[PDB]
Formats: C-alpha cells, sequence, structure tokens
C-alpha cells in the first residue's frame, strides 16, 4: 500500500 | 555523471538437461544509468523472444535486471548473452558454461 | 523471523520529446507483488503475485491514483533539479526512490526508511528516528528546508509506523502458503582441473528463498577466503535464489575442504566435501 501523498523537491 | 559497468552473469534457471525444456538466464547488475542493451545468442544468432524483469535497484542505487527466454539444450548449441552500455567500448559477451 | 516492504521507483528524463519513463515496483522480502510501468498499455497497477489478486477494484485504482501522482512528484522534481544544478536540457537524467518498512518475528514495527538519489548520487534520506533529514549537499539542503517547513517527515512517519506495517502484516497473512514458507538451499559440489596441479571445487546452493545466505570455505576446519570466489546471489527466474562459492586447491588434497552453508530454511548449518 502506497504513501498516500509525495512531497517534490 | 556517474557511470558504474554491468556485472553479468549468464546461466539456466533449472538445472540442465539436453532435450529437457528450462529457461536460459542474463542477470545484469551493478550498472548506471539505467539505459542497457541485453542480448541473449544462440549459436551467435540474436534470439528474438526475450522477456526482462521490472528495472529496480540495490542499496547503493545500482540497476539489474534479469533476461530469460524458454530453451531446450542440445549438446551441440552453444549459448551466450551479449551486453552494451554507455562504460562499454564494445559489446561484452559471456558464454554459457553449463559444467560450472 | 523479520519481514519487510519496500517500493522502488524509477524516473528518466526524455529531453527531446514527453515525459520521464517512470517504472515502480513493490516488495515483500524478496518477493515482488506489483509494477506500474509508463510505457505499458494498462496504465494501471499491476498484480506480480496471486496472493494481491485478492485485493478488489477500490484497491487497483487507490493504487493506480497514487503511482501515478508519484509519477507527476518525479517529472517535477526532475526540471527543479535540473535547475538546483544549472544543467542544460540536452542530458538524460535519472531520480530513484525507495521507501518500506521492516517488522521483526513478532511482525511489530522495527525500522522505516525513505531515500532519494539523484544520477546515482545521494540526495536527500529521511534519519533513522524519522524526525529529521541527511541533505547530501547544498541542493539537498534548500529540499531539507522546505520539507521541514511543511511537515513532510510527520506525514512519512505515520505511514511508516502505521499503514506500511498493517499493510505488510495483512499481505503476510494472505501470502502465507509462499510468503511464511522457508525454501532451503539444495546444496552440491562440482570439481575441474585446470593443470595436472591445480583443481577447482565449486559449492553450489540453489532454490532458496528468502536470498539471504552464506557460503563458506573451510581448510582443516579453519576459514579460508584466499584463493576463493564468490558469486552474488542471483534470481533463478522462478521466485528462488542460486548461488556459489569456488575454492582453487592443490589436486589430491580436496578432502582438506569442507563448504559450509547458512540459510534460515537450514535449522543448522550444513557441511559438504568431495566425494
Amino acid at each position: 500500500n502506497l504513501v498516500p501523498t509525495v512531497a517534490t523537491v | 555523471m556517474i557511470q558504474r559497468t554491468p556485472k553479468i552473469q549468464v546461466y539456466s534457471r533449472h538445472p540442465a538437461e539436453n532435450g529437457k525444456s528450462n529457461f536460459l538466464n542474463c542477470y545484469v547488475s551493478g550498472f548506471h544509468p539505467s539505459d542497457i542493451e541485453v542480448d541473449l545468442l544462440k549459436n551467435g544468432e540474436r534470439i528474438e523472444k526475450v522477456e526482462h524483469s521490472d528495472l529496480s535497484f540495490s542499496k547503493d542505487w545500482s540497476f539489474y535486471l534479469l533476461y530469460y527466454t524458454e530453451f531446450t539444450p542440445t549438446e551441440k548449441d552453444e549459448y551466450a548473452c551479449r551486453v552494451n552500455h554507455v562504460t562499454l567500448s564494445q559489446p561484452k559477451i559471456v558464454k554459457w558454461d553449463r559444467d560450472m | 523471523g523479520s519481514h519487510s516492504m519496500r517500493y522502488f521507483f524509477t524516473s528518466v528524463s526524455r529531453p527531446g520529446r514527453g515525459e520521464p519513463r517512470f517504472i515502480a515496483v513493490g516488495y515483500v522480502d524478496d518477493t515482488q507483488f506489483v509494477r506500474f510501468d509508463s510505457d505499458a498499455a494498462s496504465q494501471r497497477m499491476e498484480p506480480r503475485a496471486p496472493w494481491i489478486e485478492q485485493e478488489g477494484p477500490e484497491y487497483w485504482d487507490g493504487e493506480t491514483r497514487k503511482v501515478k501522482a508519484h509519477s507527476q512528484t518525479h517529472r517535477v522534481d526532475l526540471g527543479t533539479l535540473r535547475g538546483y544544478y544549472n544543467q542544460s536540457e540536452a542530458g538524460s537524467h535519472t531520480v530513484q526512490r525507495m521507501y518500506g518498512c521492516d517488522v521483526g518475528s513478532d511482525w511489530r514495527f522495527l525500522r522505516g526508511y525513505h531515500q532519494y538519489a539523484y544520477d546515482g548520487k545521494d540526495y536527500i534520506a529521511l534519519k533513522e528516528d524519522l524526525r529529521s533529514w541527511t541533505a547530501a549537499d547544498m541542493a539537498a539542503q534548500t529540499t531539507k528546508h522546505k520539507w521541514e517547513a511543511a511537515h513532510v517527515a510527520e506525514q512519512l512517519r505515520a505511514y511508516l509506523e502505521g499503514t506500511c506495517v498493517e499493510w505488510l502484516r495483512r499481505y503476510l497473512e494472505n501470502g502465507k502458503e509462499t510468503l511464511q514458507r522457508t525454501d532451503a538451499p539444495k546444496t552440491h559440489m562440482t570439481h575441474h582441473a585446470v593443470s595436472d596441479h591445480e583443481a577447482t571445487l565449486r559449492c553450489w546452493a540453489l532454490s532458496f528463498y528468502p536470498a539471504e545466505i552464506t557460503l563458506t570455505w573451510q581448510r582443516d576446519g579453519e576459514d579460508q577466503t584466499q584463493d576463493t570466489e564468490l558469486v552474488e546471489t542471483r534470481p533463478a527466474g522462478d521466485g528462488t535464489f542460486q548461488k556459489w562459492v569456488a575454492v582453487v586447491v592443490p589436486s589430491g588434497q580436496e578432502q582438506r575442504y569442507t563448504c559450509h552453508v547458512q540459510h534460515e530454511g537450514l535449522p543448522k548449518p550444513l557441511t559438504l566435501r568431495w566425494e
């Protein structure tokens, strides 16, 4: 189950 | 830019016996960048039906892929894996050694 | 023993036209269970283990939406990083991301991780405590400040300690017949003569799972590393793994040499000898 959100660098 | 040369192993999925269906593998690892050309050869000739794993990488960030094809070993047929990558001046050929 | 769930993501920019090539894979221990490839026709997260096919349409819709969201973050990142490093539009560049959780024998949280690389080099990683960041250079430092202000680590920590662990536990149960089964190595030894005075002994381990294994040689009961060659553990292609270790010996002295195999599928380590 993937992480809900991914922050941009 | 970092550039790392692929390591190559060529081998069968199951113990190799003449007349008995099997898979021939070419495992390429430790390379960067990810763009790579890998062919399986039968008697010096490129095999057409070759599949490969989904690209992944190790802790050190180097990539690995498994290329594979169904084959039936015979006494006379010779097999190899041919690899080209940015780090290589000429394609590298590794022969399958069944007696290893 | 211990277990892990890990996701791996690679995006490779395509300067001349269009979006980056994006490939995502998820593993439980050494078993791949899902994948997404931006070049594939479905544009869906796809099953790669039969036990994940138990999950319903909502799962597949939700994983697809998230993996696409991952891909768009990577696309933006590639442009931002080209900016940070003052690079041209001409070259191909790569971002890689890995995250996941480890649990011990009791299936409780042990460790979480989230790391990121640009062109194969460390860029930024979550520290062990899951509260702060390791930034390798000044570009990564600017990212660290951005993520600190926006409390990114708090969001990740919650996922890694909660959801990640919960869903690993769920997969372990659903896939129990394979995921909780050990396959002990099938071992044998081969002999080769290089000349009239030199021999090679090769100790083989096949059809094992998980991938973790130790193979070593002893001479007259003491560890021998000189004149040995140990290959990288390699996938068989049927979910199991293979490895060998070889030693060069004077012909006629084969009997001094023993191979020793350690694997979680073996209650006690195994010994092999020639002849």
